[PDB]
């Protein structure tokens, strides 16, 4: 039996209610970028309609009990977001596709950094209970604002979808575990999945997805559509902004200071294609340097190296000192 | 045409694939052929390819090693050599001088059913080609000194025969096969009575089998139809027309006798086996679904295929590569369908190392004898272009020269593209499944393993666990083990 | 020495792929590539058939029942 | 057929019998009527154990 | 190869062994599936100076395996197929060892005419370096290598070109032009004639002596060609091989680039008498500088139609050599090498031979007893 | 062909002195070869602990209790 | 005097350069032990070792036999600068065949003397080196070392590397560019 050309499928997928199956080019299975996705969908749900709106009105109960309650712990534990968010603890600790995309991908330190965070916290808390970090690693955990964390959350997400899960053929499957229980042993892996019906071949053409307009609108101004070239717009920015830095404390700057908004519209309008010199050139020059470095890969200067070891067998396996005439 | 973009999709009306029936559009077109018949019966089959820029012409006589005797084994050998030595016309330097100036690419097989003389040559000498091809094969003069020289050269060519593997594996897959018949013998001919050919045997042989209605002159390429069919006329004219009263050996038909051999050799580093059942011969109805099985089994290598480009086995469509991918050592794999006017055999061939062999001993079968219950259609859709593709890959003037005389003397006919493809095009799952029960489903085997046998000689006979292979599903539990 | 036999005497070492899932990349192992383990009743059951038998040059021919 | 390096039949005599060529019922056709008479002398047999196991 | 340094030396071999890996539009097992299903083939290639993808498919087919073929072309290498492609080359590489193939001993050879740059480099790769081998290094090889005004597109069996045109369009012109902007380009060749002897313990020796020929671009190609037939096809055999019993195999290697050459013989026989094969291998090199007969130049010119226009015959084969001239010459040649080789004469390839012994002879010689030969300024005494 | 791999492709082999009792003439194997096969639970239990851990320059100190 | 060059593809490419010297009959060994002393000790380490950087090592061989002998250099550096490596060892030994210093000399006598009486201290070398002496001279010799050692004359020293220098070379090398070196006879033009 095939399953295209079963009974339903002639009745239904037809023509006539527009649910034929439609056969293209063929394509990668995991088509769509999860991080891309989320993005459009958390923009969806904020920033328009019904649900936006009730969002927007639970901003404080949210930043208070799912930002500022992990960020406080974590302080506590003398660690960041990124700790708990850029590589899960569940992977950190034990998962074979994470240790083999590291081992593959990553330097040691990446991940020996965020091992040993922990185990200083770990170290003290196992032998004595309670224990809350001193404030000189604490200032140190709180150096570190969210906009770079943010930023190494996405690289590695793209990465991985760019190189391991864009290059995944999932398959109908029995069970892993290799159990004679009787419950184990017949499950079956490939039915009750969406992508398992929705698509029967590789040519099929996608038939669910974001349309570019939404996409385009995902990139606008998280805050809001306002006009930052109106003093009107600017002002209403501002005060988002403002609140925003108010309910997150350490996302863009320390809880003591405030936002240069002057240098955000100087790169706004280096990046786009509107300029003008209404900022002093230092502000330009400081600008540009700042974002040459900010999108600069860290490199080696081969300097300041180690000496390796070149081992030799001690003395007593080798010969001793004299050598005569053999003969 | 059938629309202005000769890539368009509109015909894949089924899934992207065409349907049951259709067939591309490139094998919709058939080259010319003609093919008539002289008085003393020799066959004169002709498919011209003007843009081509060689000339092949191919002559099939039907006579072959079926047709010789334990007395007279190996004359086939003599006969083959000895026909290029020397002509009452031209000595031995002569036809030398003549092959090497039209070049060397002078190709004999001496089969079992028949023997094949394919020359490649240009354009402008094709006919000379023929005036020599008739007469070489015709005025050939066997002296006994030639056969005497010779004899050390036979002698040599049938102990170096072990050099091809595969070629010694299915030469013995020939004899267990047909045990009670000349048709198992190989085709070298048995070394002691090698010795034993005189001028006369050799006169004999070629006077008596040897005869217009065994020729069949086959050419393509670059060739004038009219201009190479009056010269092949006027040239095998003087063929002696086939005579009743003479006597052929070996004309009854070779039973098929299952058997299973064990040529036991621990100095080898490898296993050569081979796994064979009795198929059809070259004008049952069957033919050509077995050629589209041939074509479902494919070939497979080690540095090629799932052993080589694929994250694991099971992503692929082929479902004996994800069984060979599976198995690091298993190297070398390949159906071969070889039929004959009277009998066929299709079976399929491994090499690899002798830790896996149960694992090609029962592999073979347990495929094939599947697909008498279940085949996806992923797989006949996968045979289908292949077999389209394939067929559209003939393109060597040698090798279609070759096949043309072949189809002519097995079916008086020339099959073309578009029959084929209309043939196996219409194959579908349920006429797959019964095919294959007709021929492959609880089937008797013919069986060989050649090499380090100390793993496989417990099983060495032919015992329940060969007897069950053959079935589909059940009988799997050897090849699984290991 | 750095070396693997330390300089004293050869190790005869071999890392299994048992234990391991890709040979390489996100590439899956063959899945008998353990039975290339040659001598170890731990690959096959097979190896239990243990008796002493070697021979050249000889033929067998069995007929079908 | 065999491989060219195998040498000339060591003068041991291997076998004492020729059952090979006497134990044969000459049908090389209709060999699937004896292996269908195989299968029910088999099935004849299980159908009695099985008759005791139930 | 001839484009790689030593930092990314056998980065080919590793495109190679995983030609079908692809990320950005279609997976490795898709694209494998593509090749299975479409009934036709698909394959890669790599010279000295070339790397060439070929697929053959059905007319229906032909979009979807154009756009695989140009996806696994021009397609930036990945991570995954950077490891892929490095366990395939250390396995690739110990095979070669452990079978003693041609190709290692070739690239010894290449290794002594131009040294370890440029055309010395080794086509499977600086063995040391096959670690090195990541989607960095392989990425950095292409974008430095691979360029619009590098790339050529061929096809066969098309109705009509606007079609074929259309369809290289949507895929391939997205490529920024690189003209104008600072090309890798190539360092001019040049040719030493080194020596390399090695001992082996080995029972058979095998030597090869090789000196610079000519370019594509010269007009003695289709002599040197007829000359490497008639070693072949008549004099090798009948001279060295079927007359001495310790020639194992002997053969005449030619091979011919943008701006060098190389014409020699390849011969290996018995270890012992080592310096006989050497002897006689000279002499059957310079028997040709000596003359050629006209039944012999026949018989050459007679072979190397019948090879030149079996390999025209198949589509596939003309079509690369129909890419391989468009982009050696602008125009294309192989749809008149008869007449070129009718050209050719026997007081030609005397010429040319006489004039290519005069160069640096190129010597390498492996077995138990290569010490035991003469020294360079013999050989080339010999050869003068 | 007659090589270990057929010719065309490298084979990961390695004979394993397990069911063998002598390295040559009539001295036994060491006790502990088997060991020397890396990654296979059957050749220790100590494997179920494997954990990824890798450090360089890493050095601790601990002090009786 | 044969001579071998195998491309080995490695990062260091060795070199050995040996000509014939005299047997264990001859008197001159004791000459040639005190030239191996010369460079083994002195001279080797500051006109190689110490002015480059490329040197991995050095030393000088010295064997002698019933029949024959042998003695030259083997060194050792990088690949990349192979050439240098070779024609700088050959003017180390030929710098021997031009003279050898005074002080020089007594250098090496002295270490030369001093390793083989500590060889000879202890009972076992001393027992092995004796049964060698008598199955060699039929005498015991071992006992007069030292005089032999100081006998030796620089002239005498002088005259032995140069008649040695003049035999067939025996030439090996091993590295990554060994294909690009001085022709054999180029190598014994330099060192004629
Ligand atoms: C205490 C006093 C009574 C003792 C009774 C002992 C048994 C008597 C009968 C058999 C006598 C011969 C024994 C030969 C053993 C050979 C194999 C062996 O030793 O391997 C090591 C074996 C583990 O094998 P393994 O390969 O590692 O597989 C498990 C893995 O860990 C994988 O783990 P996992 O997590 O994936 O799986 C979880 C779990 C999930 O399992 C389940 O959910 C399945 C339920 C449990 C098994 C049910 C079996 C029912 C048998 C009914 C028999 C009726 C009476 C008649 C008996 C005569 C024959 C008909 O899997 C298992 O537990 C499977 C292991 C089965 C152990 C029992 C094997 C022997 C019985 C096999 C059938 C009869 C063989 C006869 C041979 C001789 C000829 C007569 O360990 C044991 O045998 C454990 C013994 C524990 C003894 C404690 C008492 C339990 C007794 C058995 C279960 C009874 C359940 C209640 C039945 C009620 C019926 C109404
Ligand atoms: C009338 C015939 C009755 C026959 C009874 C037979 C009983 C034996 C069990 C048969 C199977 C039962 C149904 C299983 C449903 C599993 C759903 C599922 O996959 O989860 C989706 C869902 C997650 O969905 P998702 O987020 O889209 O994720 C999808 C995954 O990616 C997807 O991940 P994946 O693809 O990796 O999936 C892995 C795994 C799924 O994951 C699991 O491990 C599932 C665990 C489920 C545990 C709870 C099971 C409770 C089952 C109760 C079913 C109702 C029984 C009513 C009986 C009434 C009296 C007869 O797959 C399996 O193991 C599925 C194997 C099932 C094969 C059989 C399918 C049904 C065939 C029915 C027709 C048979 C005709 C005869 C054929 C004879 C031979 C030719 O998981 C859940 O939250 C579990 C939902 C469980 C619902 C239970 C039923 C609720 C409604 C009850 C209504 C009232 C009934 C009457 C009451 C009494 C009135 C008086
Ligand atoms: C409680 C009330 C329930 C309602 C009543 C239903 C009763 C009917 C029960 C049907 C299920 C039991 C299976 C029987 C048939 C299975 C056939 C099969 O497996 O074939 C494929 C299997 C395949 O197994 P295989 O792979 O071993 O076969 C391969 C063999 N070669 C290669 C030679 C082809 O076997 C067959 O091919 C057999 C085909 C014969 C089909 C027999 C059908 C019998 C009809 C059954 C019931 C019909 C409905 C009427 C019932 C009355 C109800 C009112």
């Amino acid at each position: 039996v095939r399953l295209e050309k079963i009974l339903w499928e002639q009745l239904v997928n037809v023509k006539a209610f527009s649910r034929q199956r439609v056969i293209g080019a063929p394509s990668k299975w995991y088509n769509e970028n999860r991080t891309e996705w989320f993005k459009v969908a958390q923009h969806n749900a904020f920033n328009t309609g019904f649900s936006g709106v009730i969002l927007r009105a639970l901003e404080p109960l949210l930043a208070k009990f799912i930002y500022r309650w992990r960020l406080d712990i974590a302080h506590q534990r003398g660690l960041t977001l990124e700790d708990s968010l850029l590589f899960m603890d569940r992977e950190l600790r034990r998962c074979y596709f994470f240790e083999t995309v590291a081992r593959q991908n990553l330097h040691p330190y990446t991940v020996l950094f965020m091992k040993k965070r922990r185990a200083r916290y770990y170290k003290v808390e196992r032998g004595l209970r309670g224990f809350y970090v001193p404030d000189w690693v604490r200032k140190e955990a709180e150096e570190r604002q969210l906009s770079e964390t943010v930023d190494n959350i996405f690289n590695w997400e793209n990465f991985v979808y760019r190189e391991y899960m864009s290059d995944m053929t999932p398959i109908g499957r029995w069970t892993s575990l290799s159990k004679i229980t009787p419950l184990d042993m017949f499950q079956y892996y490939g039915l009750f999945r969406n992508e398992a019906w929705d698509r029967f071949f590789y040519n099929e053409a996608f038939y669910e997805s974001y349309s570019e307009k939404e996409k385009q609108e995902a990139n606008g101004n998280p805050f809001g559509k306002f006009n930052l070239q109106t003093a009107d717009g600017r002002a209403q920015f501002e005060k988002e902004v403002n609140t925003f830095i108010e309910r997150y404390p350490f996302a863009v700057t320390k809880p003591g200071q405030k936002f240069d908004f002057t240098r955000f519209y100087a790169l706004e309008d280096l990046a786009n294609k509107r300029d003008t010199s209404k900022y002093d050139p230092a502000l330009l020059e400081s600008v540009k340097n700042e974002l040459k470095q900010s999108a600069a890969l860290p490199a080696d200067n081969g300097a300041n190296k180690t000496k390796k070891s070149k081992p030799i067998l001690p003395d007593w396996l080798q010969p001793k000192f004299g050598k005569a005439f053999q003969a | 045409k059938s629309e202005r973009l000769q890539f368009s999709k509109a015909r894949l009306t089924d899934f992207g694939e065409l349907p049951q029936g259709e067939i591309p559009t490139a094998l919709q077109y058939d080259r010319p052929c003609r093919v008539e018949t002289l008085a003393n019966g020799v066959r004169l089959a002709v498919e011209p390819s003007s843009v081509s820029p060689l000339a092949a012409v191919s002559v099939v006589v039907r006579a072959g090693t079926r047709q010789e005797t334990l007395e007279t084994s190996g004359v086939a050998q003599f006969v083959q050599r000895l026909v290029l030595r020397g002509t009452s016309k031209r000595n031995r330097e002569q036809i030398e001088k003549e092959l090497a100036l039209l070049g060397g690419n002078l190709k004999v097989q001496v089969g079992r059913e028949t023997t094949t003389y394919t020359l490649s040559v240009l354009p402008e000498n094709v006919e000379k080609a023929v005036d020599f091809l008739g007469d070489i094969l015709q005025n050939s003069v066997f002296n006994k000194q030639q056969v005497e020289a010779e004899k050390e050269a036979v002698y040599n060519n049938a102990l170096s025969a072990q050099n091809d593997q595969q070629g010694l594996l299915l030469e013995n897959i020939h004899f267990t096969a047909y045990r009670d018949h000349y048709f198992g013998q190989p085709t070298h001919g048995i070394r002691e009575n090698l010795h034993n050919i005189t001028d006369e045997v050799v006169k004999n042989f070629v006077k008596t089998n040897y005869v217009g209605s065994n020729f069949v002159v086959a050419a393509a390429g670059n060739v004038n139809s009219q201009a190479f069919l009056q010269a092949a006329e006027k040239a095998f004219g003087t063929v002696a027309q086939k005579d009743a009263t003479t006597f052929v050996p070996n004309t009854e038909k070779p039973y098929f006798t299952p058997s299973y051999m064990t040529i036991r050799d621990d100095e080898m580093h490898n296993l050569n086996v081979g796994v064979f059942f009795e198929a059809p011969s070259w004008t049952d109805p069957d033919f050509f679904t077995i050629n589209f099985f041939q074509r479902i089994l494919g070939e497979y290598q080690a540095d090629k295929y799932t052993g080589q480009h694929l994250n694991t086995s099971d992503r692929q469509y082929s479902l004996i590569h994800k069984e060979l991918g599976n198995l690091p050592d298993v190297t070398i794999h390949k159906t071969h369908y070889l039929p004959y006017s009277d009998t066929g055999l299709f079976g399929s061939y491994f090499y690899g190392n002798e830790i896996f062999g149960n694992q090609m001993l029962f592999l073979s079968q347990m495929i094939l004898s599947e697909y008498a219950s279940y085949i996806n259609q992923a797989e006949i859709y996968r045979a289908r272009a292949k077999y389209f593709n394939e067929l559209l890959a003939e393109q060597n003037s040698a090798d279609i020269a070759s096949s043309i005389a072949t189809q002519v003397t097995y079916l008086n006919r020339r099959v073309p593209r578009s029959e084929v493809a209309k043939r196996i095009s219409s194959l579908d799952s349920g006429l797959i499944n019964r095919a294959a029960t007709r021929w492959f489903w609880d089937k008797e085997l013919a069986i060989v393993t050649w090499g380090p046998s100390h793993g496989l000689i417990a099983g060495s006979h032919y015992n329940r666990s060969i007897k069950r292979s053959t079935l589909g599903w059940y009988g799997n539990t050897h090849y699984y083990i290991v | 020495m750095n070396v693997t036999g330390a300089g004293l005497t050869h190790v005869k070492d071999f890392h299994s792929d048992e234990m391991r899932v890709f040979r390489g990349g996100l590439r899956h192992i063959a899945d008998k590539q353990g039975n290339l383990i040659y001598g170890s009743v731990n690959s096959s059951v097979r190896y239990y058939h243990d008796k002493m038998s070697y021979e050249r040059g000889f033929i067998q021919h069995s007929r079908s029942p | 057929s065999r491989p060219g390096n195998f040498g000339d039949h060591i003068d041991f005599k291997v076998n004492i019998d020729n059952w090979f060529d006497e134990n044969r019922v000459h049908n090389e056709h209709e060999t699937d009527i004896r292996r269908t008479q195989i299968y029910t002398l088999n099935a004849i047999y299980y159908g009695g154990l099985l008759s005791f196991a139930r | 190869t001839r484009d790689e340094t030593n930092e990314t030396s056998g980065s080919l071999l590793s495109i190679k062994n995983t030609y079908l890996k692809t990320v950005l539009n279609t997976n490795e097992t898709i694209n494998y599936g593509v090749v299975q299903q479409s009934g036709g083939s698909f394959e890669m290639e790599y010279d000295q100076e070339t790397a060439y993808f070929k697929a053959n498919c059905l007319a229906h087919d032909a979009t979807d395996v154009f756009s695989m073929v140009a996806d696994c072309a021009l397609e930036p290498r990945s991570t995954v197929a950077a490891s892929v492609g490095v366990e395939k080359n250390q396995n690739t590489h110990k095979l070669e060892s452990y079978l003693k193939t041609g190709e290692l001993f070739n690239e010894s050879v290449f290794k002594t005419a131009y040294g370890l740059k440029g055309l010395g480099l080794p086509l499977k790769g600086l063995r040391g370096n096959v670690k090195n081998l990541s989607s960095y290094t392989l990425q950095k090889f292409q974008l430095e290598n691979i360029t619009p005004n590098r790339i050529f597109v061929c096809a066969a069996g098309v109705e009509s070109h606007q079609e074929f045109v259309d369809l290289v369009q949507t895929k391939l012109a997205q490529i920024p032009s690189a003209e104008g902007q600072k090309t890798h380009q190539r360092e001019k060749s040049e040719y030493l004639g080194g020596e390399v002897r090695n001992l082996t313990e080995e029972s058979n020796v095998t030597l090869a002596l090789l000196f610079q020929s000519v370019p594509w671009s010269s007009a003695d190609i289709v002599a040197f060609n007829v000359a490497a037939a008639l070693l072949n096809n008549l004099r090798l055999k009948k001279n060295l091989l079927q007359k001495y019993a310790y020639f194992d195999q002997a053969e005449a290697l030619n091979f011919h680039f943008t701006d060098s050459g190389l014409f020699g013989l390849r011969t290996s026989g018995s270890a012992d008498r080592a310096k006989d094969i050497l002897n006689h291998s000279i002499a059957e090199l310079k028997a040709i500088a000596s003359g050629v007969n006209a039944d012999e130049l026949l018989t050459a010119k007679a072979a190397l139609k019948n090879s030149v226009l079996s390999a025209l015959e198949r589509q596939t084969d003309r079509l690369e050599e129909t890419v391989k001239n468009v982009r050696t010459f602008n125009k294309i040649q192989h749809t008149d090498y008869v007449k070129q080789i009718d050209s050719v004469t026997a007081d030609q390839v005397a010429k040319a031979v006489a004039k290519v012994l005069t160069s640096n002879p190129t010597f390498v010689a492996q077995g138990s007893q290569v010490n035991a030969l003469p020294t360079y300024d013999a050989i080339r005494n010999l050869l003068k």
